[PDB]
């Protein structure tokens, strides 16, 4: 036993850039046409919309870049650094602003529903103003490990745009901080506040009307159930990279493979807005 | 050929293909490969002892020529080897090796020998020891030809090649036949 | 006369179980905590039904804390003691009866409101109450002293797995038989029976509106049966290939234990669906 | 090539019971709740439903005897050639009889939507007198072969029970005039059906009233589509038997293995009348 | 160095696209001749845009007759001269520009419907009569001289292949070159710029009834677009495999051939869903 070795499947080149095609066109007509029509027009109802125009556009500022990825997905580069730092970065930026937004319209829903009487302004400060810190600066903070660390570097025989930390430490609590960041703490603030809707909604049950609160919960489970087996490969990675559950290279690449598959097919989170948009739903 | 700790591209770990290498955990421990037609050449070699004349063993058979290890409790440069592989001392057990000439069924038989390294050496010349550096870390090899065999043979009923640790006699061999002469 | 032919590669499969773990894992808390918090803790039964999904709610709770030492069990072998896998293994036994158990009382609560739908209202009070907890929870509980007696954790190269054991293959026959027994063939002819009997009586109704209720329930039971189903065929297999029926496929045999895994990966749904049966109407 | 060879291959000796067991008991079920309302009720409203219940009893006498089959499929058959003969001429009735029906509805919307006057007393003879002799008759006279020709054979150690004949010649002669008779020449009487159909009903679509036939027209796709790849199986190694395809052996192995899962999948022809009633589609 | 080393064709897609390709050519004979039948011979026009689905229902029969020859050269090859082989290549190239040609003017025709509004009534008729032919049917005809010329069979090891052959490899990666540009990127231009204006100039209407209609064009066109898009990627890839821009595939290469012969089975669904448009609303 030498050490692992890298051999990636030959479908992994061919299916994976036929994904990320798939999610540029979608994305881009859908997050081009969203925003023509609602920040650039001004035709809001609600301030979920504002909401979800910030990720529109963090999921728009992913688009531009998602055919790097594409490129990298078969082939090596050849445009340089810098691009490489901006698509991280940008992909970092993206996956950290998203599930922070859909904490804040969750929240905002909480204090939609339950605090129904004392809460109008409130709703409009933090719709208006807050979100702008909420959202971006620490989402760009945890951005700068990823600024001042990462670069390009030649594997001999190919160009790869990817992560290079110092060591496998570095590795595993970098991801850990992530799951923290991006599935958990986010999820349990979500999931708590939506028991806390359910649970009032359940002493309202005399009127109803509304039918509105669906757009919502559709949107996290899409999202959560398109993010779980991303998270659920990188945690297995990190369970044999800590070496608690040593198994061999055959498992090492299978993870790798499951990884790769999962985030491809995981960044459908491009195209969950505009198509519920279109559906109303 | 002793090696050292396996290597894998430098750095490269991070969130995408990252990789582990293999430490040494005996930076001590060592390999040492003997190839050729060894049994042969021993069959040869108890063919020649038959043909010496200074031989009082029966020289018709040559199965009760056999070559064997000195007792334990004894040196280590006697019992077990000693050679310099590049600035490090290898010392090998011979069973294994010495039970696949001799073919002693029952025990191990292997073309090899188990090596360990040792800093501190006997002296074949004077009376001391000499201790060395800790080793050197990487990749060690050594190569050459075995030309002769340092031995003692004892007459008896049985005849048993004892090895020896005579460092001087391989240039006793070499330097034998010359002999300063003064015109 | 190989006897086991001990192989190791199910390295898809040891990615495979533990995220449709995770996934059952996370829909099953939400679910099972969002129906009990609605219907036990502020009492929002309208029909009698309701009671049998809170038990069957409460059943897939006491499933829900077990899927992620499931998970574990999937990755990695077991760490944490006789006691806790037999505490593992007979709650998946309580649910495994008891879920079959509660959904044959459903049948019988909506044949009773069908067909004795005049002289029958206080034994149905009867049946939604008194004899209900003894009629599905402690038949569970008299199953499961062979899960307590015979599961246990063995000795492997530093596995510690957490399987059933038994002395020689005559148990493990025994065992198997009468599981799929009570699991598939008593509750199949009650409900089958007692459905039957039901659209009998549908018959000389005038296609009356009190069949909108009965359309949940038998989406309930069918989606729970083809839920639980290739994992019955399976084992039924697997028990039928002991006691030299077949002996030539070693290797469809180990095929037959990789569909088992994967059969109870897909069988495990049961506990999400039983809340998104209330998530739609 | 030293020689030929026969071989199922692995996956599908455990995947072919799963699909023939769930068949099976949701034929039973559908056609047995469909006989129980409609048959023993006289329930019946229009002129369609009596050759669905033909279409039930058809497919209740393939359906109960489908586990034999399932035991088949990786046991051997040691029932008896009786058995076995039975078992084929079943299958071979009720696949010719339900596409015969399936023709019989569609002249029935032909004459229902053309010939809306001028013919009462011929709806009730083509569906009580024309339907004995012109669905059961020819579907037993094509059914003598697999009476006079079956048997059970011990081919080493395998005991079968499979369709035997004389020659090779044979074999495609049968399954030429299968496929002619079983999907050819009703694809052009169904055709020419529905053809007429709508050319006739686009001259009165001020009057579009009805619409009952969208659930024939569901019948007949949902029927074919499961029907077809069996067909173009079945062509496929009749042009290999007639050997002009020749490309090894193994190429005719898959095309055996793809007979296998596609008579698999062409069962779920079962379960589309009880399904669509139970959707009242 | 490395040949081609293409000589081990596939199995499973000489069994899977023989039975793709005879669902779409019973469906597109079945629908195609259904929709001629009833709009173009009895001229049941009520819109206008019918007039341009009658057009690309036109190009769906000069694709679906010439299917089953695409058939069999699926599973053997060209038994039926040079002259066919011409003729099959020209009219697969002429009804694939047709069509995306035909969206392309219904795209420019729902631009200016609801743009122009008001005065263009007068120019819809125009370009419904006389510029739609000049406009696709010449361009489409007048693009396959090469299409002609570079057609033929060629002989083999008793094969006889159906393919166009070119002087060199670079008159191939220039002819897909113009086929992957004018296929998808000047009509998917076209149709993104004027599908945006005419969401941008909806946006100043307050939710009419006009937006009703709108849904079929664009699940047509999504349809179309989603059906083509793998292709279109696999001939971009297949062709930057060539001119020595990734040399290191091969093995990549022909699993790229195997797949781009199974998406160009696939992306046939366009003659399907022009009847299945009228399944639906």
């Amino acid at each position: 036993e030498p050490c692992f070795r890298e051999e990636n499947a030959n479908f992994n080149k061919i299916f994976l850039p036929t994904i990320y095609s798939i999610i540029f066109l979608t994305g881009i007509v859908g997050n081009g046409l969203v925003i023509l029509v609602m920040g650039y027009q001004k035709k809001l109802r609600s301030m979920t919309d504002k909401y979800r125009l910030h990720l529109s556009v963090a999921d728009l500022l992913f688009v531009i870049t998602l055919p790097f990825w594409a490129v990298d997905a078969v082939a090596n580069w050849y445009f340089g650094n810098f691009l490489c730092k901006a698509v991280h970065v940008i992909y970092t930026v993206n996956l950290y602003s998203s599930v922070l937004i859909l904490a804040f319209i969750s929240l905002d829903r909480y204090l939609a529903i339950v605090h129904a009487t004392n809460s109008q302004r409130p709703r409009k400060l933090l719709a208006e103003k807050v979100v702008y810190v909420g959202v971006w600066i620490p989402a760009l903070l945890l951005t700068i490990p990823d600024f001042i660390f990462a670069n390009v570097s030649e594997a001999d025989d190919r160009y790869i745009c990817d992560r290079f930390y110092p060591n496998d430490l570095w590795v595993v609590v970098f991801q850990f901080q992530h799951i923290m960041v991006g599935l958990i703490l986010p999820g349990i603030v979500i999931l708590s506040c939506y028991c806390i809707i359910i649970s009032k909604l359940s002493h309202s049950k005399g009127h109803q009307k509304r039918k509105a609160l669906k757009t919502t919960v559709i949107l996290i489970l899409a999202f959560f159930a398109c993010w779980l087996p991303y998270y659920i490969g990188i945690s297995i990675d990190s369970f044999i990279l800590l070496e608690i559950i040593k198994q061999g290279c055959e498992f090492e690449n299978t993870v790798h493979k499951w990884i790769s598959i999962t985030e491809a097919l995981a960044f459908f989170h491009c195209c969950l807005n505009p198509i519920l948009y279109a559906f109303l739903g | 050929k002793r090696p050292g700790n396996k290597t894998v591209l430098p750095i490269m770990s991070g969130f995408k293909f990252h990789s582990k290498p293999v430490i040494n955990k005996k930076p001590r421990q060592a390999w040492c490969w003997f190839k050729g037609e060894w049994k042969e050449a021993m069959q040869e070699v108890k063919e020649t002892l038959a043909k010496h004349p200074r031989y009082k063993g029966n020289r018709s058979r040559t199965e009760n020529i056999k070559f064997k290890a000195p007792g334990r409790g004894s040196d280590p440069e006697a019992a077990y080897m000693w050679t310099n592989c590049r600035g490090e001392f290898l010392y090998c057990n011979m069973t294994w090796f010495l039970n696949w000439v001799d073919n002693r069924t029952g025990q191990k038989q292997r073309n090899y020998a188990p090596c360990h390294i040792r800093q501190i050496i006997n002296t074949w010349h004077r009376v001391g020891k000499n201790v060395y550096l800790p080793p050197r870390e990487g990749e060690l090899t050594c190569n050459s030809t075995v030309t002769s065999i340092i031995a003692n043979i004892d007459t008896g009923d049985q005849t048993d090649i004892t090895f020896s640790a005579e460092v001087a006699e391989l240039y006793r061999l070499e330097l034998g036949d010359y002999k300063l002469v003064e015109i």
